[PDB]
RNA sequence: UGCCUGGCGGCCGUAGCGCGGUGGUCCCACCUGACCCCAUGCCGAACUCAGAAGUGAAACGCCGUAGCGCCGAUGGUAGUGUGGGGUCUCCCCAUGCGAGAGUAGGGAACUGCCAGGCA
RNA sequence: CCUCCUAAAGAGUAACGGAGGAGCACGAAGGUUGGCUAAUCCUGGUCGGACAUCAGGAGGUUAGUGCAAUGGCAUAAGCCAGCUUGACUGCGAGCGUGACGGCGCGAGCAGGUGCGAAAGCAGGUCAUAGUGAUCCGGUGGUUCUGAAUGGAAGGGCCAUC
RNA sequence: CCGACUUACCAACCCGAUGCAAACUGCGAAUACCGGAGAAUGUUAUCACGGGAGACACACGGCGGGUGCUAACGUCCGUC
RNA sequence: GCGGGGUGGAGCAGCCGGUAGCUCGUCGCGCUCAUAACGCGAAGGUCGUCGGUUCAAAUCCGGCCCCCGCAACCA
RNA sequence: AAAAUGGUA
RNA sequence: GUCCGGAUUGGAGUCUGCAACUCGACUCCAUGAAGUCGGAAUCGCUAGUAAUCGUGGAUCAGAAUGCCACGGUGAAUACGU
């Protein structure tokens, strides 16, 4: 369950996550899932879909994830007011864009991906689809 | 805190003196130095006195 | 280096005469000859030099690199300058200490009739 | 002077031939000797690094620099600018006579001495060796001396790396092994 | 060199045990006399078998 | 529960009073700073407290200036 | 008038590093001696003085060479002021402004004053 | 009260928003003149070691700043020494920032001074925190006043608590 | 005393590629703001001084945000 | 939510940084026919667990876990 | 002054 | 910590014994450790005794600081129960 070892600072503000994403070929890998819609990507999330793509090629080839959650965010317990302060940290969270290739897997054939990622994507909250390299 | 204040006086006998602190602690002598005196408007030499 | 230190050692003061605005009187010293330079405010204009390396001056010095050589052509740059009406400048040791063959030229200068 | 006039007449022509050198100004000189005396043990007593201060004024025939930790470091329990030491440097007529000494009269004195190592330069041809123990040196009185000291010596050369280094100073027939 | 702070440097007279004499200058101050030196030492001058036993000892 | 935060310093109002070609009298501030961001250029001070100043009658003019490309004001006499 | 060198500048990497070569008549540098003027919290290393035997080794200057650094379009992209709209956490359209990064490419600085040497 | 962010590229801008600090220190840690340059790592070196002192190299400010954070700093504002008291008195064009009380910056003038050969610099400290109105009263100076008059008490002004 | 292999192994600095940042910046807009000049328009619309106030519980909508659950006809700012 | 703490095997100190102590217990020797008591001598924590600060942390600061007490209200 | 105890046959 | 002490270790040997590796005694040369009078506690001894110094024997090829004997010098103290 992806997490910073050290972060300078606890809490972060909530922002926006406008804009297309950095990141939208596939690097590493010869296949690749991407991200079509926008949102948060949670740590349990990347490790589910992650835990379904290796056990769908059965630990042949290699998975590269690209995206880390590195944003913390705070939730108020149940019952208490607003206000007295920012809340705690709960889980973190990848903000996803529209083009962000979110997995990369190579060693499989083409068929088998597509299988391995169509299982991922049923554990993430984001429309995907499925991509592969391009010479340039 | 632990720096009190001090009264320089002049050795012109004017009466007119300078004001400073200083730290009795580390540094028990008495602070001596040539200020200006506006009263014979020469620089002369302040003795330090109680505050 | 040595010249690079030098350089350092000069900017300090001569930065200071740029906001001043003032004429410069610029000293370069090497172990065989020694140089004297009026420079104008701007910084960019030689108004007179003399140094050892001119026959001029070179040839009445046994040695161009003593005492007696740095007092000779701190007199022939400050004549130069008086001829010229310059007679107030500002002196850039630019880097040397004031000491030595320096001052010699320093004191020819002023002797001669440069005030600074 | 004697090995000063030594190394201009004829450890030059030696290195002149045996690495074809250009010009005479190639040949590498020795610049400066420079004696260190680590004496860590003063910061129980302050009489010690000043004991050994004279002892090592003696030996060179200089006044020593007493030498002032950079940082503070908590394994050794010093603090920055206590004087943990001493140097000297020898340059020019003091570092021949002093290299002299140590050549042929220092050196032999060494005790069980089976030669000094090739294997001491830095890579840049400056030679360190240390001493164990300061009786080498006949300016110590045996009877006179309190505690064994010990110093660091260092040749620094205008060499620009070990093995022409290792010539220069085996022309001064150094004792290496 | 500074006034008055150093030790006194001057010339002393090195005699060797192999009769070497070499004019230095030191800060010891009287003559100095050698026991050993560079033209003297072992290793500067160069003076520095279990079967073997076996046989000469159990010559058969 | 409580909060170990919550306090600030009111604001210093730092920053470019006159701006480029402004005229200004003797004595104006132009920019006030933390340290030398800007750099004091010809009929221009610098205080204590890095406040930089016109000595002159004249005009504000920025320049990129130095082996450092540091900003430096001066006045241009009018 | 050209080549060279020193000083002071302008400009502030297209100008700086690297790599390879080259310079000693002059200049410059190292270099030689130090009781001295002066100096080292020890050291003539540095600063300084009196010089001129040697050398361009180092430093510096110049020349070449894209290994870098550096500069850098055109087009597109992002963003965005104004008006309008939707499927309104985000976008689209008209209009105006328009990057950053990257790409092609450029690129081994240019120049003023004075002084000296050689031609 | 100070620093940063929020804060939307002038200023300013809220929340029981997110992070830290102050209630001092220093007659040198202030002024000037002269000089100097860091962290770290590698190699060699007596005790000596991961880490002391020494020598050389790489590096290039990654250090340092009396104390937080930010903005600065090589002409160094960082480090070292000599001499010193400008941590001066009266003012002050002009400006900044405040509803105001107030707070800040300031060239220049007059008097006297320190360092420097000089040009110059110096009205505290790299800057921004280190603070408390008025009343009342204490201490020193100054006849300014002094309830018939001469003093005096008391008040005023100036310095300070 | 040294030391020698081996790796369910872990892995520094450096090098190449890939991202993230309110409290990162070797870059960097649009707007906004400050100043100057010019034309047209505007019942001086500007500023100063004096008389009289009231008000200092705001609401929602757009845009930029903090907080909340990018919940609230929520709460707190900026701007229209 | 707020205050207190965690240190040889146990119970208490030491917390303003430097240089860990007391009682019992444990071990070896002695006394005793033997054990206890007693006598002599010694060993044993490098301070709950990590991070930060510092030249240096049991000590100062911050998270985490444990063990405790106070408060957890008005309709 | 102090002196407690001794599994079974 | 010595011209005290003589442990340990290296080298060279001798003898006995078929055979000195485990595991003999002695000799030579070199080495030169602890140890500076010993905590609680505890032992022997009343006269030729204690203390101290040598000698011999049995066992036994070789292997005693042990055991069993022998002489030399030669104390102190016993108020008392
Ligand atoms: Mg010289
Ligand atoms: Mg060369
Ligand atoms: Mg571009
Ligand atoms: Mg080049
Ligand atoms: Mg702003
Ligand atoms: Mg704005
Ligand atoms: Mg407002
Ligand atoms: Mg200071
Ligand atoms: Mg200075
Ligand atoms: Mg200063
Ligand atoms: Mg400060
Ligand atoms: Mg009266
Ligand atoms: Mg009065
Ligand atoms: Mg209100
Ligand atoms: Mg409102
Ligand atoms: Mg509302
Ligand atoms: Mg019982
Ligand atoms: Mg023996
Ligand atoms: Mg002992
Ligand atoms: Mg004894
Ligand atoms: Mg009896
Ligand atoms: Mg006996
Ligand atoms: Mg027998
Ligand atoms: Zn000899």
């Amino acid at each position: 369950m992806l997490q910073p070892k050290r972060t300078k600072f606890r809490k972060m503000h909530k922002g926006r996550n406008r804009g297309l994403a950095q990141g939208t070929d596939v690097s590493f890998g010869s296949f690749g899932l991407k991200a079509v819609g926008r949102g948060r990507l949670t740590a349990r999330q990347i490790e589910a879909a992650r835990r379904a793509m290796t056990r769908a090629v059965k630990r042949q080839g290699k998975i590269w994830i690209r995206v880390f959650p590195d944003k913390p965010i705070t939730e108020k317990p149940l019952a208490v007011r607003m206000g007295k302060g920012k809340g705690n940290v709960e889980y973190w969270v990848a903000l996803i864009q529209p083009g962000k290739v979110l997995y990369e897997m190579d060693g499989v054939p083409e068929e088998l991906a597509r299988e391995a990622f169509k299982l991922a994507a049923a554990k993430l909250p984001i429309k995907t689809t499925f991509v592969t390299k391009t010479v340039m | 805190g632990i720096r009190e204040k001090i009264k320089l006086v002049s050795s012109a006998g004017t009466g007119h003196f300078y004001t400073t602190t200083k730290n009795k602690r580390t540094k028990p002598e008495k602070l001596e130095l040539k200020k200006f005196d506006p009263v014979v408007r020469q620089h002369v030499i302040y003795k330090e006195a109680k505050i | 280096d040595k010249k690079s230190a030098r350089i350092r050692r000069a900017t300090r003061a001569r930065r200071k005469l740029q906001e001043l605005g003032a004429t410069r009187l610029v000293v370069h010293r090497t172990p065989r000859h020694i140089y004297a330079q009026v420079i104008a405010p701007n910084g960019s204009e030689v108004l007179v030099a003399a140094s050892t390396v001119e026959k001029a001056i070179a040839e009445q010095l046994k040695y161009t690199g003593n005492k007696d050589a740095a007092a000779a052509v701190g007199k022939a740059v400050a004549e130069r300058a008086l001829e010229k009406g310059i007679k107030d400048v500002s002196f850039d040791r630019s880097g040397f200490q004031y000491h030595g063959r320096v001052q010699a030229l320093a004191d020819a200068a002023r002797e001669a009739g440069l005030q600074f | 002077a004697k090995l000063h006039d030594y190394y201009k007449d004829e450890v030059v022509k030696k290195l002149m031939t045996e690495f074809n050198y250009n010009s005479v100004m190639q040949v590498p000189r020795v610049e400066k000797i420079t004696l260190n005396m680590g004496v860590g043990e003063a910061i129980a007593d302050k009489k010690l690094l000043d004991n050994a201060a004279a002892d090592l004024a003696a030996i060179s025939g200089q006044k020593p620099l007493i030498t002032k930790a950079r940082k503070s470091v908590a394994g050794f329990k010093i603090r920055q600018g206590y004087p943990i030491g001493c140097k000297v440097t020898l340059r020019g007529e003091r570092m021949w006579e002093f290299f002299e000494r140590l050549i042929t009269i220092a050196v032999p004195r060494i005790r069980d001495f089976r030669g000094l190592s090739a294997k001491s330069f830095d890579g840049r041809g400056n030679y360190s060796m240390g001493v164990r123990e300061q009786i080498i040196f006949p300016e110590i009185d045996y009877d006179k001396v309190d505690r064994v000291r010990g110093l660091d010596i260092t040749i620094t050369t205008t060499a620009k790396s070990d093995e022409e280094g290792r010539a220069l100073l085996a022309a001064f027939d150094f004792p290496f092994r | 060199m500074k006034k008055d702070i150093h030790p006194k440097y001057e010339e002393i007279t090195a005699s060797c045990s192999c009769g070497n004499v070499m004019k230095i200058r030191s800060t010891v101050g009287h003559d100095l006399n050698l026991d050993v030196c560079s033209k003297c030492h072992p290793f500067f001058t160069g003076k520095q078998g279990r079967v073997d036993r076996f046989n000469k000892r159990f010559n058969i | 529960g409580s909060t170990r935060n919550g306090r600030d310093s009111e604001a210093k109002r730092l920053g470019v009073k006159r701006f480029g070609g402004e005229s200004v009298l003797a004595g104006s501030i132009i920019v006030r700073q933390r340290g030398t961001k800007f750099h004091a250029g010809a009929n221009v001070g610098c205080g204590r407290d890095h406040t930089l100043f016109a000595k002159a009658d004249g005009k504000v003019k920025f320049e990129v200036k130095g082996p450092k490309n540091r900003k430096f004001i001066s006045i241009e006499a009018e």
